[PDB]
């Protein structure tokens, strides 16, 4: 119910990347599937991701965080890499099941 | 130094580099005297010679 | 004209490695530690060279040669206690370096990780034989204990141990070959560390966030050069206050007696960087099983790349696995404390629970926690 | 391999000379709150394992000194 | 009339060779003065315990 | 209203020069200027003094990373002495030693400037050019080069070396060559009524007088190698520069390497 959503929001605040201005989809460790998902991104989302990662590195260098108004909220955390990543995993699974037969 | 350094530009370059080379030789001399702790130079100083070093 | 730094065939390697190497801007002080290890390594070699200039590997004249180094050689006490305390500080930097690699997900560099595990085995063997070398009571009896548990191996253990010994017990053949092996092993460690740095530089280094650091990268010079000089000077501070103020807080008093095969000490233990391994060994009531558990403890440290079941590399944004990690670190501290204790109540049950929790946290609970946060962040 | 590590568009960085700026600009006044901020972020993940194993160490030492007593 | 770091830089620190020369000169002055001060402090901690404090009742 | 305020504050007779060049007699020009430009409202209406405070030079760097641009432009400059400093003339000779280069130059390897020769030998830069922009008591003295990304750091190194060469090893041959280049450029620039009129207006606004060309010849003539390396060590050696970059400027280094390039450990 709503308790699980509130507890997920508490864990999202406890994770800490939102205090660096990051999103969830920026925190993915880039494997080959994630690399192809980034390669399929539009240029504006790619530039936004590069600036967000650069700002997070600049903040982690100084051991500081953004002010609390500039934290990434749980509501507008748009999941932008999920459809590209889903099609990449689907195509890789298609190649896998072809090669297994 | 066969023939191509026999020129006035190279002599004035060497004359420009005399004080830097002399200062670096002075640096090497003072560093050698301090590091090997030579008695024959450090006996004619006002302050270091109190330790005999 | 040309650029002599980038075009000289020898200076190109130093330029690519320590001058114009692209490095992450946001790496913390833990990234100093491995460089400190290399510095500590050569420090050991330098001190060891001078300790090789007055030591005689012979059971009649080993302890007397060590006392001659301590008393008659000019500042020989300083170089000897620098060698011993720098071995201890080398293991301090080793555990902090490996803990950095475990926490920040640096074990995804698989070839670098396995090469490092090989370096870890080599430095542990080097320190064990070096501790045997001064031929005190604890040196002789620790060598006896380690070779007996090596002799616990079925059907090849006895032959292997009498071939390692060069005889039917620990004698001067063992002492001389341990001197030769303890001499030669750090150069193998140095070449292996060159391979370690080669694999890292062809794969790049990692930031504490675990993200792609190619957006913000800086040259190694002059940032991390001066940062490593500061780390080297702090490491020298701790090493010098250990060698000049408390020379024997980590040492063993029973090592200051001459070696006697007739007299056994009331308590036999190795040094503090072997104590958690000894406590893991002492818990299992099977000597073959105990040696199996020791080797597989270091091998599941090597096997840690294959247990990564999370989409996030570092533990910066993974607090449950952070909690499990600090339980693991505290469990390692507990095993270190138990390893210096005798087999009395209540140390057996505490050591058994500690080893069980150590293997369970490394093998079972960490991928389970990774899957739990993967579900909990709607990742899958 | 500078110049081909990544591709970044529309990012402007401003930096000062080290000789035009202070080495320790408001050192304690903005160093102490950041230290307690990092402390507040990390002690609830770091400290209770060490508290628990200090308790185990004290209990084990107490049981070892009690187990060597005379009675009974 | 500038500050003493200004003329110190303009006469001592502007050229690298005289920079190293003053590093060496200050190094030998510093080693002499620092050994003097350190033996003075270590002497001041330990009255009546060192050998140089008691080598008159026995030297003769 | 703000434009009217700007006109009332800035369009005044003590900040205005009427310059003429060519077939103009001074008497007819003076009569027409007295007939037409007699009333300019030179009174300070607001009774507030407009001054010119000195500007603070800042050693800093700005970098605009944008990797889609085909070429990178980098400008590195230090603080200039000003309009009224005579040492500017010496600095002009220094720029004439460094010179400039473009990819469409017909010379090739045998250019006199070592930077242009090494740039065409190693195929480093698309172009470079030196500049000495001057303002009241201040200015920008430096270089600007456009090149591809893969050459940038190398070009910077060579440029810095040239600057340090002028601080340390300026010989009389390139000093004479720079003097001749400055003579030819500074005389042949004033060819036509428009650059002569521009020189008259800018000279009366900046120096307070029109400097005669023989005075420029006498000021160029006194420049030898010793005072040229003295002025170069004054203005280039161990200074904190300002760097501006635009384009694929990833291999353009940090400020610390460029700051370390302004001095030689061997000197
Ligand atoms: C509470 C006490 C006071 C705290 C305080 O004043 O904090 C200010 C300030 C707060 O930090 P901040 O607000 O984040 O801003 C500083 C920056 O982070 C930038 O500073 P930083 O924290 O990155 O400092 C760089 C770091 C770099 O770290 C290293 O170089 C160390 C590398 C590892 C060495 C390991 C040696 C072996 C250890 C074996 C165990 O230095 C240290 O960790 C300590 C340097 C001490 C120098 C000597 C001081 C006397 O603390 C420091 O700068 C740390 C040093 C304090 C002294
Ligand atoms: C230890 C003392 C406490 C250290 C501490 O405070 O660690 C907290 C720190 C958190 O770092 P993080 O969460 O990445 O960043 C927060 C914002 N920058 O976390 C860290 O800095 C963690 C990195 C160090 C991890 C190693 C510490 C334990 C050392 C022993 C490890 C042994 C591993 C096994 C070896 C034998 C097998
Ligand atoms: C509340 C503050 C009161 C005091 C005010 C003063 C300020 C203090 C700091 C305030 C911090 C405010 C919150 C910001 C920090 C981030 C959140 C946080 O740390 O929360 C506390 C944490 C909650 O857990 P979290 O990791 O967030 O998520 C888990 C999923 N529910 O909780 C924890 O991590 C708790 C961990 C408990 C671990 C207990 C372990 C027990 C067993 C140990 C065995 C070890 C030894 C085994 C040996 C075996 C052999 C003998
Ligand atoms: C090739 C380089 C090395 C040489 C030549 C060398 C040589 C020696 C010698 C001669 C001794 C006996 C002297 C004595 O302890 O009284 C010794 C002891 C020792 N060495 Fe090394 N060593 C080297 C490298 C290392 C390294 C890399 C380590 C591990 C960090 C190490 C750890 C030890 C230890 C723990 C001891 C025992 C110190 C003690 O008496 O308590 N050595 N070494
Ligand atoms: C024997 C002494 C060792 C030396 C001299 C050594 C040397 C180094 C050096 C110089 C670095 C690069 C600097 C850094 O990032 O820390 C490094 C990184 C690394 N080492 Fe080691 N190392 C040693 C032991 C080990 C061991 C035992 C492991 C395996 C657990 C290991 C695994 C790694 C990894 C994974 C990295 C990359 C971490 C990163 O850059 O993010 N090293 N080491």
């Amino acid at each position: 119910s709503k308790w699980l959503d509130g507890f997920r929001k508490w864990y999202y605040n406890a994770a800490g990347f939102n205090k660096l201005g990051l999103m969830r989809d920026d925190t993915l460790h880039e494997t080959e599937d994630v690399k192809e998902a980034i390669r399929r991104l539009p240029e504006d989302l790619y530039n936004d991701r590069m600036f967000r990662i650069k700002r997070a590195l600049d903040l982690t260098m100084r051991h500081q965080i953004l002010p609390k108004d500039q934290w990434t909220k749980y509501e507008e955390d748009k999941f932008y890499l999920e459809p590209y990543l889903k099609e990449v995993i689907r195509e890789r699974k298609e190649r896998e099941e072809w090669a297994k037969k | 130094m066969l023939s191509r350094f026999l020129g006035p530009r190279y002599r004035e370059l060497a004359r420009n580099w005399i004080p830097t080379a002399g200062m670096w030789g002075t640096v090497g001399a003072v560093g050698l005297v301090w590091a090997t702790d030579w008695r024959l130079i450090l006996d004619w100083v006002p302050y270091i010679n109190g330790k005999f070093k | 004209m040309t650029n002599m730094r980038k075009t000289h065939p020898l200076f190109k390697i130093i330029n690519h490695s320590f001058i114009d190497l692209p490095a992450p801007s946001n790496i913390s002080s833990w990234w100093n530690f491995g460089s400190l290890l290399g510095v500590c390594l050569m420090v050991q070699i330098i001190t060891g060279l001078f300790l090789a200039m007055h030591y005689t590997s012979d059971t009649m004249t080993a302890f007397s040669s060590v006392t001659h180094i301590c008393r008659d050689v000019n500042y020989g006490w300083l170089i000897r206690y620098m060698h011993a305390n720098g071995a201890s500080m080398f293991f301090i930097c080793l555990f902090l370096h490996v803990g950095r690699g475990l926490y920040y997900g640096s074990y995804t560099f698989m070839e670098t990780w396995n090469i490092g595990v090989l370096l870890l085995f080599a430095v542990m063997a080097t320190a064990f034989m070096g501790y045997v070398l001064p031929w005190g009571q604890m040196s002789f009896w620790g060598a006896t204990v380690i070779t007996n548990l090596l002799s616990a191996i079925p059907y090849i253990g006895t032959t292997l141990v009498e071939w390692i010994w060069g005889g039917f017990s620990v004698d001067k053949a063992t002492l001389t070959r341990f001197f030769a092996f303890h001499f030669i092993l750090p150069f193998i460690i140095a070449a292996l560390a060159i391979v370690h740095l080669l694999f890292l530089h062809e794969t790049g280094s990692n930031n504490p966030t675990g993200l792609n650091s190619d957006a913000d990268k800086i040259p190694f010079h002059p940032y991390y050069t001066i940062k490593d000089i500061l780390g080297i000077l702090i490491m020298f501070l701790i090493l010098m206050t250990l060698v000049l103020f408390f020379p024997d807080m980590l040492g063993d008093p029973d090592n200051y007696m001459p070696a006697n095969p007739l007299n056994t000490p009331p308590h036999i233990k190795p040094e503090w960087y072997f104590l958690f391994a000894y406590a893991i060994l002492r818990s299992i009531p099977n000597k073959l099983g105990g040696v199996l558990a020791l080797i597989l403890s270091i091998l599941i440290l090597a096997l840690m790349p294959f247990l990564h079941t999370s989409k996030q590399r570092s533990l910066m944004f993974r607090p449950i696995t952070q909690i499990l990690y600090w339980i693991l670190v505290a469990n390692l501290l507990i095993l270190t404390w138990i390893g210096g204790q005798p087999v009395e109540h209540p140390f057996i049950i505490i050591g058994q629970l500690a080893s069980i929790s150590y293997f369970s946290i490394i093998l079972i609970l960490m991928p389970i926690s990774g899957i739990i946060e993967d579900k909990m962040l709607k990742l899958y | 391999e500078f110049g081909n590590l990544a591709r970044i568009r529309h990012v402007i960085s401003y930096s000062l000379s080290p000789f035009e700026q202070r080495a320790f600009p408001s050192y304690f006044s903005k160093g102490i709150p950041n230290v307690l901020r990092r402390t507040r972020e990390r002690i609830l993940r770091v400290a209770p394992p060490f508290v628990v194993v200090y308790l185990i160490y004290t209990w084990g030492n107490q049981e070892f000194e009690q187990s060597k007593r005379k009675n009974p | 009339s500038p500050t003493i770091p200004s003329r110190l830089y303009s006469l001592l620190f502007r050229r690298t060779s005289t920079f190293a020369l003053t590093i060496a000169v200050g190094a030998l002055f510093f080693e002499r003065a620092f050994d003097q001060g350190a033996d003075a402090i270590y002497e001041h901690i330990n009255e009546g315990k060192l050998w140089k404090h008691i080598k008159h009742k026995y030297e003769n | 209203t703000d434009l009217t305020d700007y006109l009332n504050r800035h369009y005044k007779a003590p900040r205005m020069v009427l310059a003429a060049a060519g077939g103009v007699e001074h008497q007819q020009l003076l009569d027409l200027a007295q007939k037409h430009l007699s009333s300019v409202s030179r009174v300070y209406e607001e009774d507030a003094v407009p001054g010119l405070t000195p500007c603070r030079f800042t050693g800093s760097e700005i970098r605009h990373r944008d990797d889609a641009l085909p070429l990178a432009h980098v400008a590195i400059a230090v603080e200039g002495p000003g309009w009224a400093n005579p040492d500017n003339v010496t600095l002009q000779v220094a720029n004439a030693i460094i010179g400039h280069y473009d990819c469409t130059y017909g010379g090739g390897v045998h250019l006199s400037s070592p930077l242009a020769s090494v740039a065409v030998a190693n195929k480093l830069c698309q172009s470079f050019q030196t500049f000495n922009i001057s303002y009241s008591d201040t200015g920008l003295l430096g270089a600007h080069f456009v090149c591809d990304a893969m050459s940038i750091d190398d070009m910077v190194f060579f440029l810095q070396g040239q600057w340090m060469r002028l601080c340390t090893s300026a010989t009389e041959s390139e000093v004479t060559r720079g003097k001749n280049i400055l003579r030819n450029a500074l005389v042949s620039h004033l060819d036509g009524t428009t650059p002569v009129c521009e020189d008259i207006g800018r000279s009366l606004l900046t120096y307070g007088r029109r400097i005669p060309l023989a005075e420029w010849e006498s000021r160029i003539q006194e420049v030898d190698a010793q005072m040229l390396r003295d002025i170069c060590s004054k203005y280039f050696y161990d200074q904190c520069p300002a760097v501006a970059g635009y384009g694929p400027i990833e291999q353009l280094p940090d400020y610390n390497r460029i700051r370390s390039g302004m001095f030689w450990l061997r000197f």
